[PDB]
This record gives structure tokens, sequence and C-alpha cells, in this order.
């Protein structure tokens, strides 16, 4: 609409990855502690570039990606969709 | 065990241990492997390089004479990952023994034809051709003996299914002899016959 | 006994050339639909 | 990979030949067409020989494409001569054989899961 | 360091101090024949076909059970060895009487496949042959006894794994029998699976009972869905049906085990069955159509409703790829609303990281574990191959055991705690004993079912049992990191078909009146038409008939679990392939094939055509799906333990029940079970 | 002697038809029919294709049939060399694993036990 | 739909049948415990198969040879 769902897909390793890891230490507890709506996924392992997912408009995909980062410059990536 | 138990001979398998020993002596440049078939035949694994070459070593000596070629055949082994194989066999008309030479290939690899050396593989190699799919190069005549004009499969090898993959049958609408895909009036039963235990000792695969 | 009196021929049509036939019993038995009631 | 090539040696003289033996079809189609006593528009033989020659296009390698050339070398031997009566030829053109749908819907109603 | 080496046949092999012979020779690859020897039960010594003969010693050993010592030569081929090997094996052709023809064994069995390689020749007896007489035991078991080579296969069983403890041997010298004394039946899950055991014909299969020999055969393995643990089963076809199924002995799941109920009914498969496409009419009518007719009836149906007014909900068996293909095309329409028939409560998870949402030690962990607490469940009727997981590792070593509520019979010695849902609660600190016990635990475990689940406090109870699991993990809590709090489910498809992301529970339609439904539930007796406003349709999707075949508008129908390929998942979060086998009857088609058939014709057009082109979108909204058969590293429940205790609520009061008690209900449950006529046969075999 | 060294990742085309693109085959070891015990049907790592639709045929019941491979079995002797005759025809494929059992500990004479839990009666 | 095909062929069928002829023979009798059921004479027939009457009123006729057989 949206948007819909978010689905933050990871490795468990290749720790180049580890944002995201480190980002369920940073916000997850808190960042979901609101919005207790949403009903974001973490699945398991695309192994390699851990695309992050989102889905609204009538079922349309938008693709992000991330490939090393640090803890923050996840959580600041996940409003950039999240406001909207 | 005498009775029904077929009564052996040591003296031709001593001789063929010999005579068998010195032809690994004296063209190493090919000859890879040499053996003794426990009924006293040989089988000496050559390279593919000599072809030509052996063969001229007992197409003429005088301690070898093998003039008399019988036998030319083939074999086709998926999971040997060079896909068929040669198998040659001559008889040396004096010295009355048989000696098998094999060697392997690959249907891209080309072979070199034995023509010049026997004038009887001139069909054995036509055919083969047909067949397997081996290409034989420098052959006075490369055609199609024993297939049909329309098959493109090469069949004797082990992905041909059995019924081949166009009956035939006429009809008046024209005046032809046409080809339409081919339909059974059986499935051709598959049955199941391999029985468990492994009823053979002495030739236990590797134990992995 | 269990067997013939007379005898027969091979014969091409007498009438009766008895064009053989399938000698089973049905297979899937497809459904009955229900009857007058909605 | 390390063998010895057929007759090629990279794709030029290989792609020299391909182009060659062409035209021995080429100039030979319609010889037979009034040979044989079959009826088509000889046009008909000079786009199947087209047909077949652009058909496969993707390969990549020599002993590949020399391979195929030594089966099509050898048809000119039958068919510039008489080794086939009639029937072996026209089986090229298929007059008999029921269309095939291959579009979809037209599938969905005949025949079970291809 | 602690092994010997022992000389096989003139050969150095390593062995670990108290193997066996056999389990050495088995090392370099023989067999010592055997009879009373098999590997997952016990080991007694009355068969006499295996002798091997040691070196320099007069006597002739036994290679069952007796250990190895520093290296023997342990010879098997010799002079000595085949003077018993072939003196035992005409004993036992003494008397066994001149069946094969129509022993049904008689492909495969094993005075067969000895007794021509190893052994005898011609015989000399020349008059004699006993023969005792056969009785029943059920509906399943057939029973001739006059053949029992008695190994003794069959006895040690029943006191072993499965623990009804009846099968007898009544008798002394020539004559002993083995059937029960009295005229008891024997009848159990998993003790229909004997007849992998015996290994001549005694024990063969009721329905199976003559229909076809074993070389003809095609054997294409599959997987069963009617339940958790899944299998690993193998079909078999003949003229292009399917005639028995096996076990296919894979190591973690079904050691070599399959239950009862996934062998039995493959039967009700073929019986009652939906051919083709059924148009609407409007009166009772219901008629059969060209399949291109009734495919556009519901496209231009879709035309018109948008928003919440259509939802979907598929509950049942249905495959991982039609849990994508009806989702996005479903959801490029933007509506959802959508469910599955199960109930799962949730809070603050039951999607995202799903760390409580499925089997976390596997089940190659009970081997390992040592205090049990399981609540809310009857075990047995339900995942009946985690019960006996559980037995042979309750033997074997040591292992305790605690149930809450409605005390039901297991096989083992457990004990009734207490029975409510208020007991749960003081268990957080001491009382109601353990108080130290899951404290002191090494290894605890704790396992809820989707029976208890299911009430309407349940969101309480997935949050009162978490803590207990948070109380001890914190603490240390295992050693070692070892996970404690998982649950099992008893539906077939759901881990699969929630983990998509599939919001659990069927509520979402029962707040308001959607009118245009898809049930692919779709046999729960939750939501009728009555409970649905007025006659806007819902269109049926499946197989079978079963209920909901009347009540629906137009009907489309599909493929089993034996036609398709498709991907299910069980309850450790494995990915297994069902294979195809035979090809659909009648006009049916695939499910994920009939979703984009619908699409074309309508307004969207999906961006796929191949399987392959399904499994690719699969690895987008999911990447563990195309993993087939890993179980990967994560625990997740840290974050989940405090953010599920947002909620306050508590709990109700009432007994824990499961839905399940002693049998008669086991065998008709969820779809063709139903429809199998030999449960029918042995459903009425139970009341009286 | 024209050695002429080069790499072009081997492949085939043109001799089947078009059952090259459509199927995938599958390398998967035999798992040992259960009714017995024989344990050497292992050991060879075949392949067999996808299975396309049997029918009826109309006249007896005899099923007849397309699908013109549909019954071959070829037997390789290993996974290296499993792979290697799917690629270098060049068709799709997959894989399976082979299987063995657990070590295991099994000892007799345990059966008889004065605390123990496992003591066997009438055996 | 199927039932065109023998039009006019007259349809051969099996007059008799053995689905049951068998109940019609004098279920014999013995006065003793096993018996050899080795049936239609000597080396032309089922194997030799021993069977027990034991039960009150029954037989068990091998089932290669059907006749109905008891004591
Ligand atoms: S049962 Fe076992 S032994 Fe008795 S006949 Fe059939 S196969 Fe031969
Ligand atoms: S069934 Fe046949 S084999 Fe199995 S135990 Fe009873 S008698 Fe011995
Ligand atoms: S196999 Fe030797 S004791 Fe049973």
């Amino acid at each position: 609409l949206g948007l819909r769902e978010i689905r933050i897909h990871l490795c468990q390793r290749s720790p180049g990855s580890q944002g995201v890891r480190d980002f369920i230490e940073k916000r997850y507890v808190e960042l979901k502690k609101a919005n207790p709506d949403l009903p974001i996924l973490i699945r398991e392992c695309s192994d390699v570039q851990p695309k992050l997912w989102a889905r609204y408009a009538f079922g349309q995909e938008k693709n992000v990606s991330l490939n090393n980062f640090s803890a923050d410059q996840v959580t600041r990536a996940l409003e950039n969709v999240l406001s909207s | 065990t005498r009775p029904t138990v077929r009564p052996r001979n040591d003296v031709a398998h001593k001789q063929l241990s010999a005579f068998g020993e010195y032809v690994a002596e004296i063209l190493p440049k090919y000859v890879q492997q040499v053996q003794v078939s426990c009924f006293n035949e040989l089988e000496i694994c050559i390279h593919p390089d000599g072809v030509i070459p052996v063969l001229t070593f007992l197409r003429d000596h005088s301690n070898a004479q093998f003039k008399s070629l019988a036998d030319l055949t083939a074999v086709d082994i998926p999971t040997r990952q060079n896909r068929f194989e040669i198998v040659y066999n001559l008889l040396s008309l004096r010295f009355n023994s048989r000696i098998r030479v094999k060697t392997y290939t690959d249907e891209l690899t080309p072979i070199e034809s034995s023509v010049p050396v026997y004038k009887a593989a001139n069909w054995y190699e036509r055919e083969i051709w047909d067949m397997f799919g081996v290409f034989f190069a420098n052959h006075p005549d490369l055609r199609r003996i024993l297939t049909d004009y329309g098959f493109e499969g090469h069949p004797f090898r082990k992905d041909f299914p059995l019924s081949g993959y166009v009956e035939l049958r006429y009809d008046d609408e024209v005046k032809r002899v046409v080809a339409e895909p081919v339909e059974l009036a059986q499935e051709f039963r598959k049955f199941d016959l391999n029985s468990p235990w492994e009823a053979f000792p002495a030739y236990r695969q590797p134990p992995e | 006994k269990f067997i013939w009196t007379n005898h027969k021929f091979n014969l091409s049509g007498t009438p009766q050339q008895y064009v053989p036939y399938s000698t089973t019993r049905k297979k899937i038995q497809e459904w009955v639909p229900p009857s007058t009631p909605y | 990979t390390s063998v010895k090539p057929i007759f090629s040696r990279d794709m030029n003289e290989a792609k020299r030949r391909v182009r060659e033996l062409y035209r021995a079809w080429y100039r030979e189609v319609p010889n037979t067409v009034h040979l044989f006593q079959l009826d088509i528009s000889v046009k008909q033989g000079r786009d199947k020989v087209r047909e077949m020659f652009k058909k496969n296009a993707h390969i990549t390698d020599p002993r590949v494409v020399d391979l195929l050339v030594i089966k099509g070398k050898m048809e000119l031997e039958e068919t510039i001569k008489v080794w086939k009566q009639r029937t072996h030829v026209m089986r090229f053109f298929h007059e008999t054989e029921a269309p095939r749908p291959k579009d979809f819907l037209s599938k969905f109603y005949v025949g079970h899961d291809p | 360091s602690n092994l010997i080496e022992v000389f096989v046949d003139g050969q150095s092999v390593m062995v670990e101090p108290g193997t066996t012979v056999l389990q050495a020779c088995e090392k370099v690859g023989m067999q010592i024949p055997r009879f009373c020897y098999h590997e997952r039960l016990s080991v007694a010594g009355n068969c006499r076909m295996c002798l091997v003969e040691i070196e320099k010693a007069p006597k002739v050993v036994a290679a069952c059970a007796m250990p190895v010592m520093k290296g023997w030569n342990i010879l098997t081929n010799s002079e000595k060895t085949k003077k018993a090997r072939e003196g035992v094996m005409e004993f036992l052709l003494a008397n066994h009487p001149l069946d094969c023809p129509i022993c049904d064994q008689g492909g495969e069995c094993d005075l067969q496949d000895q007794s021509m390689m190893f052994g005898s020749d011609r015989s000399r007896f020349l008059e004699g042959k006993r023969a005792v007489e056969d009785k029943n035991i059920g509906p399943l078991v057939k029973t001739i006894m006059t053949r029992c080579i008695q190994c003794t296969r069959c006895i040690r069983f029943a006191s072993e794994i499965a623990g009804v403890d009846d099968l007898g041997t009544t008798g002394r010298g020539n004559d002993m029998q083995v059937g029960t004394y009295i005229e008891k039946m024997f009848m159990s899950e998993l003790s229909g699976n004997i007849i992998d055991i015996c290994p001549v014909g005694a024990l063969t299969s009721k329905p199976y009972a003559f229909t076809a020999r074993p070389w003809e055969t095609r054997k294409t393995e599959s997987i069963d869905v009617m339940d958790a643990v899944g299998s690993n089963i193998v079909v078999s076809t003949r003229t292009g049906e399917v005639m028995r199924i096996l076990p296919r002995m894979h190591e973690d799941i079904n050691e070599e085990w399959i239950s009862d109920k996934t062998r039995f009914a493959y039967d009700g498969l073929k019986r009652q069955r939906l051919t083709e496409p059924m148009v609407r009419n409007e009166k009772g009518l219901l008629t059969h159509t060209t399949w291109e007719d009734a495919l556009s009836r519901v496209a231009g149906m879709l035309q018109s409703f948008q928003g919440n007014d259509v939802a979907a909900i598929a509950g049942g068996l249905v495959d991982a790829e039609a849990l994508i293909a009806l989702k996005d095309l479903l959801n490029r329409v933007d509506s959802d609303t959508l469910c599955t028939e199960e109930v799962f409560p949730t809070a603050g998870a039951g999607t995202d990281l799903r760390s409580n949402y499925l089997l976390n030690t596997t089940i190659a962990g009970v081997e390992e574990a040592d205090v049990v607490l399981l609540v809310g469940t009857n075990p047995r009727f339900e995942a009946p191959l985690f019960n006996a997981r559980i037995r042979k590792s309750w033997l074997h070593n040591d292992l305790k055991v605690a149930l809450i509520g409605s005390p039901v019979d297991l096989t083992y010695r457990y004990d009734h705690l207490g029975d409510s849902p208020k007991i749960l609660q003081d268990i957080a600190s001491g009382s109601h004993p353990f108080s130290q016990v899951l404290q002191e635990a090494k290894k605890p475990m704790v396992i809820l079912g989707s029976s208890a689940l299911q009430r309407n406090d349940g969101a309480a109870i997935l949050a009162a049992v978490s803590n207990i699991a948070q109380k001890i993990r914190t603490s240390s809590g295992v050693t070692g990191d070892w996970k404690v709090m998982n649950i099992l489910h008893r539906i077939a498809s759901q881990v699969a078909a929630l983990d998509l992301g599939y919001k659990p529970g069927v509520e979402a339609i029962q707040k308001n009146p959607p009118k245009m439904l898809f049930l692919l539930g779709a046999d729960g007796g939750c939501i009728t038409r009555q409970d649905l406003p007025k006659d806007c349709f819902i269109v049926y999707q499946g197989h079978h008939g079963d209920v909901g075949a009347p009540i629906a508008d137009v009907i489309l129908p599909g493929a089993a679990y034996t036609e398709k390929s498709a991907t299910y998942v069980n309850t450790e979060g494995r990915a297994q392939q069902t294979k195809v086998a035979v090809t659909p009857p009648g006009l049916a088609r695939e499910d994920w094939k009939i979703i984009r058939a619908l699409s074309e014709i309508a307004g969207m057009t999906l961006p796929y055509d191949t399987l392959d082109q399904v499994r690719n979108r699969l690895e987008e909204v999911s990447p563990n799906l195309v993993r087939y058969d890993d179980v990967e590293g994560a625990n997740y429940f840290q974050q989940a333990s405090e953010l599920s205790k947002l909620v306050n609520q508590q709990l109700l009061a009432d007994p824990l029940v499961p839905p399940q008690l002693t049998i008669k209900d086991f065998y008709m449950t969820d779809s063709i079970s139903r429809a199998s006529q030999t449960m029918a046969k042995c459903v009425k075999a139970v009341t009286e | 002697i024209t050695v002429d060294e080069k790499l072009d990742i081997t492949t085939i085309t043109g001799v089947p038809e078009e059952h090259i693109k459509t199927r995938k085959a599958r390398i998967f070891v035999p798992a040992r029919n259960n009714m017995q015990s024989g344990v050497n049907n292992t050991k060879k790592w075949k392949m067999e294709f996808d299975t396309r639709e049997r029918w009826e045929n109309p006249l007896m019941g005899w099923a007849s049939t397309a699908d013109p491979l549909s019954n071959l079995v070829l037997t390789f002797s290993t996974k290296e060399d499993a792979v290697a005759f799917a690629e270098k025809n060049g068709w799709s494929y997959d894989v399976e694993e082979r299987k063995v059992p657990k070590p295991k500990s099994k000892s007799y004479g345990a059966n008889f036990s004065w605390n123990k839990r496992t003591r066997v009666s009438t055996k | 739909y199927r039932k065109v095909r023998f039009v006019g062929r007259q349809k051969e069928v099996n007059e008799n049948f053995a689905i049951d002829l068998i109940a019609e023979q004098p279920v014999s009798q013995v006065g003793s415990r096993v018996i050899s059921c080795d049936g239609g004479g000597g080396a032309l027939g089922h194997p030799r198969v021993y069977i027990n009457l034991d039960k009150e009123t029954k037989t068990g006729t091998c089932g290669y040879c059907g006749l109905q057989f008891r004591q």
C-alpha cells in the first residue's frame, strides 16, 4: 500500500554480513517494540548479499542490498522504507 | 572336485606369462598394462597412440606372427569417463595363440584406421561408425552399414531406448510409406531380477 | 467328462470367429452424483 | 582440451567449411526434384537447406563443428546419387503428422502433463 | 589409544574393544549370513547360521554375540566353516512346507537367497513335516504359522521397541508355536510394522494380500505426509497404479520404522476422488464442464471483488509450491486477510525468527537428553515415531519423564504431575515438585503440542511455558548452549504453510464477511456456509470430496501426494521433496499450474512457467526451503523470550485434555484416512 | 604431433532431440528393499529420470506409453565420476547422498542387570 | 461406450464357472491329525503339502488344491 512486510535475509557465517546479526542485537527488540502491527521477517540464509526485501502496492517487490556494513548503518537503512 | 569341475591345465598358463612379459619390455612408449586371463588368454592395455604401431610389430616378427585378424569389436561403458572401448583380436597361425589388444577412446577424440596394416578391418570399421559413433580418420571409405538411411541415433550405445524413436506405417492418403512416432500395443514389461547377498567373495569390491 | 461330444473347426467366419474380448472387472469406479434434492 | 582435432583448427577453416558444402546442396537441390519424379515447389528445396544450416547455431567448438560436417558431407553422396527411393527423402518435410499445439491453453484440453 | 587390530581373512583392521565378530567382519565387506541378528533389535543366539571358524582352536564359534580379543585370525572362507553353513541350512529346510509358489514373500525370502548361494544342493529326509495351525491377530497381520523358521525376531521386538508386551513362546521340544496363548488380538501403532521383520513368509500383509510379486514393481522414492515427522518411504507401481509402500531406512527420522497409518492409507487414494472440474449450477445441480468453461466462471468474479472481501484459506496437506502461486496471486490484487485451517496463537512472534515455532533440538537430540517434561499432549497417536524415539532411549540408558494432564496409557513409566493450566505457574518457583530436578538437569527439555496450544487462552501457555525455559536457560542453563523450549505439530504441511509468512489461525475471516473464498483447507468443520454471509461464492480446490465438496460453488481438481513433485517440511524445518509416481487420473492437474492458468485468463500474469522458475521464487521469499535436509544453527529465542512477554494475558481454568484417547480416533482423521476402506475395517474391530 | 592445448567445457549436441533440456535426471544410491536384509544391492550410484504419464490402452489394458527413455539405469562407480556423465552429455540433473548407519554399540550380556533398567524377560 | 465391438460377434464367454464349483465335493475325513494333500494323482498336481485339521470342524484344503477337505 504500503508497506506490507519486511524480510531481512542474512547468512549464518561469512561474517562480512555481521551487521545484520549485530542489527538484531541493536534494533529488533527495540525497533519492533513499537510497530506492533508489522510482521517483519527474519529468514535464514542467502549466504551472499543479504538483500533486504520489502513488498507493497499490490505485491511489488523492492530489494535493497547490503554487503558489509556496521551496526547503525542498517538501523538507519531500515527507516528509509519504513517512514514511507 | 574332479567329476563336474572343468580340469585346468598349467602349461598353457606358464608361457603366456613369459611371452607377454616382454611385450611390455620392447614397446614401453605405448603399452600401459598387461595380464593373463585365468583361462590362458592375454589382454594388453594399450594407450590410444599406438594402434597402427603396435600391430605392425605384431604384424611381422619371427617371435610373434599374428597374421590373422579375427574379431574387431567394441564395448561402451558409462562411468568410465572415456566412454567407449575397442578390442582387437588376433590369431598367430604358427604359434597357436590368441592375444587381444584393448584401446580406449572417446567420441570426440579420433582414432586412426588400421586399414593399411590389415585389409580386413575395412568393413569392421565402417560398421562402428554407424553404431557407437567413434570416428575413424584416414579410412579409404566411411559409410552406413547395418542401419537404415534414417537412424540419426547410433543405436547400440546405452542411451538408445530399445524401440527406436519412430515407428513406421504406410497410409494410402498419398502413395508413400511414412514415419509417425512410436506407439506400442504393449508396455514391454520391465522385470527386476537382481538378487541381493553378493554370492561372490573373490571379486569383492574394495572395502571403502 | 469335462470334454466335448462331437467337434468343431478352425473356421473363417462361421459366422463365429470368436474375436476375443477382455475378461476383467472394472477399474476406477467413477463417482455417482447425488439425486433430485438440492 | 588436448586431443587432435579432426579437420579444422579454430572456427575459421571450420566456418569456411560450413559455408562450402552449403553450395553443393544449394547448387543441387533441384536436379533431384525432377529425378525422383517428386513434385514440389523447387524453392521449398532451397528453404529447407537454409532452414537446417541455420538450426545448430550455438556451437562453441571445433571437433563439434567438424563432427556435424562428416555427417553433412556424407548425405551428398546418397542424395546426389540415387540410393534413396523417394521415401527416404520426402521424410524431411512431414506431410501427415498432425500439428502440435506448442501453446498453453491448447494443451490443457488434450493430453496429461507434458 | 583404545583399539585392537584383528586380521580378518589375513587382512588387518582396527576395532573398538568390544565389537563382536560380525561388526568387525562387516568393516571389510562380508556378510556372515544372518538369521536371528538384527541391528535395531537386541541379539540372541538361536539361528546358528553364522558360524565363523576361528584360527587354531578345534571348536567353531558364533559370530553374533561374542567379543573379539587381541587379534585372532578370523577365517571366513575355508573347508571348516563351509562344513557348517551347509549343515545348518539343510536342517531348517527339514520342515518348511512346499510353498513358494504362493507364499507372498516368494520373491524376497531368506530361505531362498541363502540356500541357493550358501548351503545345500538337494535334500535327504525323506518323510515327515509337522504342520501346525494358524489363528488370527487382526485385520492386518495375516498369519500362517506353518512356516516359522523360529528366529524369534517377531518376539524380541514386542517386548522391545513398541512397548506392547504380548507375543510369547509356548511349548517344548520340536513343538513350540509363537502366537498368543489366549485369543487376544494384538493391535497398536508400529505393530503394523512387523512384516518387515519376519525373514520368511509367516507374517504377511492383509490388504496387499495377493496382488503382485516383487520383481515387477518400480521403486520411486517419495515422502509421506500425513503428519509431522514425515518419513522416507518408497512407493511401487505395477500397471501404473500404487501397490504397496515400505520404509526407506533413513537414519534419523524413521530409524528403520514406518508408522502404521502412513502404510495402510494408500488404500483410500484410489477410492473416492474427483476427476474433473464441476460447474456451479444454480439449483442443487452440480455438473461437469469442459476445462475451459468453469475456469473463466471464477475468473471474472475476481475482477469484481477487491480488498478484504476475497480471502483464501489453505490448511491441509497442500504443497509448498501452491503456497506461493496462490499467495502472490491473491496478494497482487491486494487482498490478504488469509490464514490456514490450523490455529497457532500469536502475540509478539510466531512468524519472525520462528525460534519457538519449530522443534528445536531435533529428533536426534532425544538420544542425548536427560530430563524431559512434556505437557498437554498424547504423543503416541500424533507423531508416532517421536514416541518410540523416546522409548528406545528411555531404555538403553536412563531417562526421566513427566506429563501434565489426563493420564493416558503410554508404554513406559511416567508420572502424571498435575492436571490443569494452573499447575504450570507455580512451577516457576519451588512447588509441586521437580523444584530442582528441571533445575539440576544437565540437558532439560520441554515439549508443547498443537492440541493444548489451540485453546482460547493459548497465548498464555506459550508464554507461561517459555518462562520456565527462560527460568532454566538463564541460570546456565544447560552446559552449554543446548536449546530447550520447543514445540511439536500434528499437521502435515504447516511449518511450510506458515513460515512463508501466512498468518496463523482462522480469525481474520471470523471478524468480517468476505464474499469469495478459496477452500484448500478444506475439510475441517471450522468454516461453514451458515457462518458465511449471503450466497457469495467459495471455490473449492483439492482432490477429494469429503466435507466441503457439496458446500461450495465451483470446484477444481488436483493431485494428491504421489503425483506431483512438491516440497514439504517436517518439524525440524528440513525440506523433503516428494517425487512423481502415477500420473494423475482423468483431467485433474497439479495445483500450482492451475494458478497460472487462472492468472493469465484473468488480468495479471505471474512471472514464471516451469518448476525451477517456481523455486527461485521460493528462494526469494524463503532461503531454507531450497536447502534440502539440513538443520541450520539458529537459537534466536533470547530476543523473542522477552518480546513475547509483552502481553499480560492470564489463563483459563480447566483440565487439559487431548483430542485423541485410547485408539479409535487415530484412524479416521485427515482426509485419505476417512475414505480408506480398510481403516473402515479396523475401526469396527475396535468398538466391539 | 599437434597437441594444441585448450579449454572448452565438453558438451555434445544434436543426437537426441528435445529431451536435452526438457527433463531432469537424478543421481541417487538405491535404498535396499527392506523385506530382506541383504546389503549387497547398494554400492553403485546409478541414475534414472523423471516419470511421465502412462495411460491405459483401450483394447486390453496394457499401459502403453511414449517417453522413450523411461527405462534406463546406468551404473556409475562414484560421485566424482557420477556427474561426469550428465555435463559431458549436457542435460540438467540433481543429486542425493549416500547413507551408512551409526557406529553403533550393542552388547549381549548387558541383558541381565542388577539395577539397570534394561533387563529382558522371555527373550 | 465400449460395448459396440462384439456386436454381431456372439461374445465368447465361459459356460461353466469355477467361481464356486468346489462346494459339491463330499468333503472328506480321515480320523487322524495331519494329512498329505498331493492331488490329482501322483506327480501330476500340486507339490506335496501337509495340513493340520484340529479345530473342531473345518479342515483346510491347502489352497493349491481347493477341494474341500476336513475331518
Ligand atoms: S515361504 Fe519362504 S520358504 Fe516357504 S515356500 Fe514361500 S519362500 Fe519357499
Ligand atoms: S513369524 Fe514366522 S518367523 Fe517371525 S517369529 Fe513367528 S514364526 Fe518365527
Ligand atoms: S543370527 Fe545368529 S543368533 Fe540370530
